[PDB]
């Protein structure tokens, strides 16, 4: 025996495909706990959940537990610095973050592998003795009021809480879980409150043992991590906190047969249908919310968005269960609204409840089940391997819910049948307890509420009972079947055995004027799975604004029609992408390898021999147009928009694209689509459980089908332009300068050009962006709390480079100022460290750089960057940190001041400046008089372009 | 962090906001 | 029109990095 764990749980049931090894136990003060042994994994992780969040603040001090999280980073009794986790981290390849939702808080970080112990006994102390330092507390409280700004102008925090606004306003779910300056510090102080102490207070009530559950993955044997895990973790305390219920759903009679009609930000119509059931996650063994979400969701033949779709009144559709808390949850349907929909919502609301009836009629069907449950069987056999902080992370928040034995199949493996609970879960999507939503600007001028926390206007009605009763006599409706037999369900996982002729990296098995194809067999993942990825290069995808704005409708318009097609092939784990790009053309085809052909072949044909539906187009038409002007709305950090503008040789602005569209006609894009057609190339990278005859079979019947059914053919080598990059003069700086009309904050990107992309450039960036990556959000924020977002980092384009900083504010673009005044702290900072601390950051880049990836497409991704922007440079981690290792503080002093240093021989500044809606400190340098750019081609026109990079 | 319900399209629009 | 992960539940930051 061992007096510190209570047990130690049975074997953990896992795929048998993964080779990660598994313990989990419960400890004598009560925490769950999972332990992952991966003797491979590069870097380790561990999370943390407490099944305590926002449902539970104080009804007086909205946000204490959001701003509790915040807190906990800040220093503890063990590590009084203010960063020294986030330092710890950051000098050993880790990272870290935190989420509150209402009933959870969950703690999560990665490293590097050998600093497990570190990191976690850093991160152990968040739970046993935090500090909430008073001077902390006033710095940090700004960053949450940030994060709250941030989100008032969007439109879905704004119905987020709107929903929660007009339930019963005394059920812990009307709360208002973000938080801000105004209930954090504000109010507070005029009611006398002492938060440091209502912090403590929460803490030491909430954060009990019994509510916790802890994950941790390491390289270390289970043993090894057990008793880590009984170190670090026995002695947080056990105070009994029985767990927070809500037996009562915060909807109840008069919160019924409502109708709300609603303001948006964005230009947008959407209808929100919402029934209120009990909480069903206790029949997790079967599910039925899923089956029904599965039936009402589903988009294929037969299915209630084909119909609201045909009448041309909806084009998306979303349904099933979403939760609430311990006690309640929901079930929705909610469509987006054509005009013409927006005039029918009655009528749409009657289909949805004739599709209902008609589920009612036919009864619950086991052969449906059998198929979620075969689905989700071989989706569990297969799982791709997670990255250890997004998995920690979740099992950590499931070990709540699921025993230690089942933690790790409970949302996959279903087992039961229970035609009860699924007409149970029916008898509750009935017009006697529905809730109707509209959101459109329509209702503008005509509303009279205001939702106190965002100001979100609305009005709210009762369902008159005339139109209650029509809905209550809805019958069956003969354009509604339930689906049939899903034909694209796979059944060959077969993995091919690997080729003599197999390679590392991928080779480019074809070499022709019509394509390039890139080829390499999975020798590292052996999952039944591929990834078919193709550029098309036609110069006209975007030869003009126009010719952009057809591109862009024609792939609509497929997908449109393709998508009741392509919808079971999507149930049944094959997707795919398309999209245009500025070149012409980007498609991938991703999931089981076996039916995979069949759904390209498919693709491609429709693509060589699509006809429009006039009024289809009409439809995705206006959606598009709405769609440009609601950039407008988008956040001020837009600044990057407008240096990806800036910046690049050729791009059409959001508002040419809008001029064009009105010229769009329909005569005018079936003419397009041949002409796009008619001239390609092809760059494909084929990778996977595929052969070599695979894959040439593959890439040949793409060609075959366009040229059949639509002439293609081949590009000239020359036709096939990358764009270039403006090149900033020596010792010069831009301030482009632009307002936000909708947000009351700022934005800045800054950059700082160096010089193109090769070995050695790139490494001087990296290793700098590594060494000035946590001071960064150190100072600008944790200090100085200029903003909640603030990024810095490399940037990279058109095969040139530079150094970047974002900052959303709310003091003006004043932000350039401090981030200079950082830039400076950062050379003498580099100067006084170490060669030791130097070396460290070496490392830690190194091993970010050489993370293997755990899955398909994450090695898929890395080489098709290599292909798509032409480097080709498949083996660029070995080379890179090979030469990386090489450097020293000299090499980074003289790179920040030859390049970066406020009087530097070569400094290339731009900034683009976003301003507001309305508009202790180190030292900042002087600054020049800046440029202002006054019009955007007139600045590339005066100026050269980079050359483009040389291929490896 | 905070943050809510990603359903059909506002998980297309919040998730563009994460990813520049 | 089937509910997703983040739409049934609510998200970390971690979950929705992971799609982009
Ligand atoms: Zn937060």
């Amino acid at each position: 025996n061992n007096p510190a764990i209570k047990r130690i749980g049975n074997h953990i049931t896992k795929s048998p495909e993964d080779k990660r090894e598994y313990r989990g136990l419960e400890l004598a003060n009560g925490i769950k706990v999972l332990l992952i042994s991966d003797p491979t994994t590069d870097k380790s992780s561990a999370a943390l959940d407490v099944h305590i969040g926002s449902l539970s603040d104080p009804p007086n001090i909205a946000g204490l537990s959001h701003f509790l999280q915040h807190m906990l980073f800040l220093g503890t009794k063990k590590y009084p610095k203010e960063n020294e986790y986030s330092q710890f981290l950051s000098e050993h390849a880790g990272s870290s973050n935190a989420f509150t939702s209402g009933e959870h808080t969950n703690y999560y970080f990665d490293v590097s592998h050998e600093h497990l112990e570190g990191a976690l006994d850093r991160f152990a102390q968040f739970f046993l003795s935090p500090l909430f330092d008073e001077s902390a507390k006033d710095r940090e409280v700004n960053a949450v009021d940030s994060e709250h700004e941030k989100n008032v102008m969007n439109d879905a925090w704004r119905l987020f809480q709107l929903e929660k606004a007009t339930g019963n306003p005394k059920h812990p779910f009307s709360k208002f879980g973000t938080g801000n300056k105004y209930t954090l510090e504000t109010r507070p102080n005029q009611e006398g409150i002492d938060v440091r102490q209502e912090l403590l207070k929460f803490h030491s009530a909430y954060y009990s043992s019994n509510l916790m559950a802890v994950v941790v993955l390491g390289r270390e044997s289970l043993d090894d991590l057990t008793n880590l895990v009984v170190k670090l973790f026995s002695e947080v305390e056990n105070k009994n906190v029985p767990l927070p219920e809500f037996p009562e759903h915060p909807f109840q009679e008069e919160h019924l047969k409502q109708l709300y009609k609603i303001v948006p930000i964005k230009d947008i119509r959407n209808l929100y249908v919402t029934f209120p059931i009990p909480d069903l996650q206790k029949y997790y063994k079967s599910n039925p919310g899923h089956y029904l979400g599965h039936l009402i969701g589903h988009e294929g033949p037969g299915s209630l968005l084909s119909e609201l779709k045909s009448k041309g009144w909806v084009n998306t559709l979303v349904g099933g269960q979403k939760e609430g808390a311990r006690g309640f949850m929901f079930f929705i349907i909610n469509v987006d609204l054509t005009e013409e929909g927006l005039l029918h919502v009655e009528d749409i609301i009657l289909h949805m409840f004739q599709y209902i009836q008609k589920l009612r009629a036919e009864g619950p069907q086991e052969w449906v089940f059998q198929e979620l449950k075969d689905l989700n069987a071989v989706a569990f056999r297969f799982k791709d391997k997670e990255r250890p902080r997004g998995y920690t992370s979740k099992i950590a928040g499931i070990l709540h819910y699921y025993p230690l034995e089942e933690v790790l199949t409970a949302e996959y493996l279903l087992e039961e049948f229970r035609p009860d609970l699924i007409e149970m879960v029916l008898d509750k999507l009935r017009p006697e307890n529905v809730r109707v939503a509209i959101v459109s600007k329509s209702f503008e001028g005509k509303t009279d509420r205001t939702e106190e926390w965002y100001g979100t206007q609305y009005k709210q009605e009762a369902i008159p009972d005339e139109v209650i009763k029509k809905w209550q006599n809805a019958d069956l409706n003969g354009k509604f079947k339930l689906p049939t037999k899903n034909e694209f369900i796979p059944t060959n996982f077969e993995i091919l055995p690997l080729e003599k002729e197999a390679t590392p990296y991928p080779a480019l098995i074809k070499d022709t004027a019509m394509s390039k194809l890139w080829f390499k067999q999975d020798d590292k993942f052996f999952l039944p799975k591929a990834n078919l990825n193709f550029e098309f290069f036609s110069p006209f995808a975007y030869v003009d604004p126009l010719h952009s704005n057809m591109a862009y409708l024609y792939l609509e318009l497929l997908k449109d029609s393709l998508n009741e097609y392509a919808y079971a092939a999507e149930l049944a784990g094959l997707s795919y992408d398309l999209q245009n790009t500025i070149y012409g053309m980007y498609l991938s085809v991703k999931g089981y390898n076996d039916k995979q052909p069949i759904l390209l072949k498919k693709i491609i044909e429709k693509m060589a021999t699509f006809e429009i539906d006039e009024k289809r187009f009409e439809i995705i038409k206006e959606a598009y147009m709405r769609s440009l002007n609601n950039f407008r709305a988008e956040q001020p950090h837009h600044a990057m928009y407008y240096l990806r503008l800036l910046m690049t040789e050729v791009a059409w602005t959001k508002d040419e694209l809008k001029e064009a569209l009105d010229d769009v006609t329909l005569p005018r894009l079936k003419a397009f689509i041949p002409q796009l057609l008619s001239r390609l190339h092809i760059e494909a990278l084929l990778h996977g459980n595929i052969t070599k005859q695979a894959a040439l079979g593959i890439m040949q019947m793409v060609e075959d089908t366009l040229i059949e059914h639509a002439h293609t053919k081949p590009l000239l080598p020359s036709q096939l332009v990358r764009y270039r990059e403006v090149q900033l003069p020596d010792r010069g700086w831009f301030v482009y300068q632009q307002r936000n009309e909708v947000h009351n904050n700022s934005g800045i990107e800054i950059y700082y050009q160096t010089d193109m992309q090769s070995t050695s450039e790139n490494m001087f960036l990296e290793l700098f962006a590594q060494i000035i990556s946590e001071p960064a959000f150190n100072t600008l924020r944790t200090k100085e709390q200029l903003g909640y977002i603030v990024f810095s980092g490399p940037r990279r384009a058109n095969g040139i480079q530079g150094l970047r900083f974002i900052i959303q504010s709310e003091k003006p673009p004043y932000l350039e100022s401090r981030v200079e005044a950082f830039l400076i702290t950062m050379e003498k900072s580099i100067e006084d460290m170490t060669e030791e601390a130097f070396q460290k950051h070496i490392q830690a880049l190194a091993i970010r750089r050489l993370d293997k990836p755990k899955k398909l497409s994450a090695e898929s991704a890395k080489y098709w960057g290599e292909i798509i922007s032409q480097q080709y440079n498949f083996d660029r981690d070995n080379t890179e940190v090979a030469y990386l290792k090489t450097l020293t503080k000299e090499d980074i002093i003289k790179f920040y001041k030859e390049m970066l240093a406020v009087d530097a021989p070569r400094r290339h500044k731009v900034s683009v400046h976003v301003l507001a809606r309305e508009m202790n400190l180190s030292q900042a340098p002087a600054l020049p008089q800046p440029e202002v750019i006054q019009n955007m081609t007139e600045f590339k026109r005066g100026l050269p372009l980079f050359p483009l990079v040389k291929p490896h | 962090f905070v943050n809510q319900h990603l359903c059909g399209s506002h998980l297309v629009e919040a998730l563009y906001l994460v990813c520049g | 029109g089937i509910v997703e992960q983040c739409c049934t539940s609510i998200c970390s930051l971690y979950q929705l990095e992971n799609y982009c």
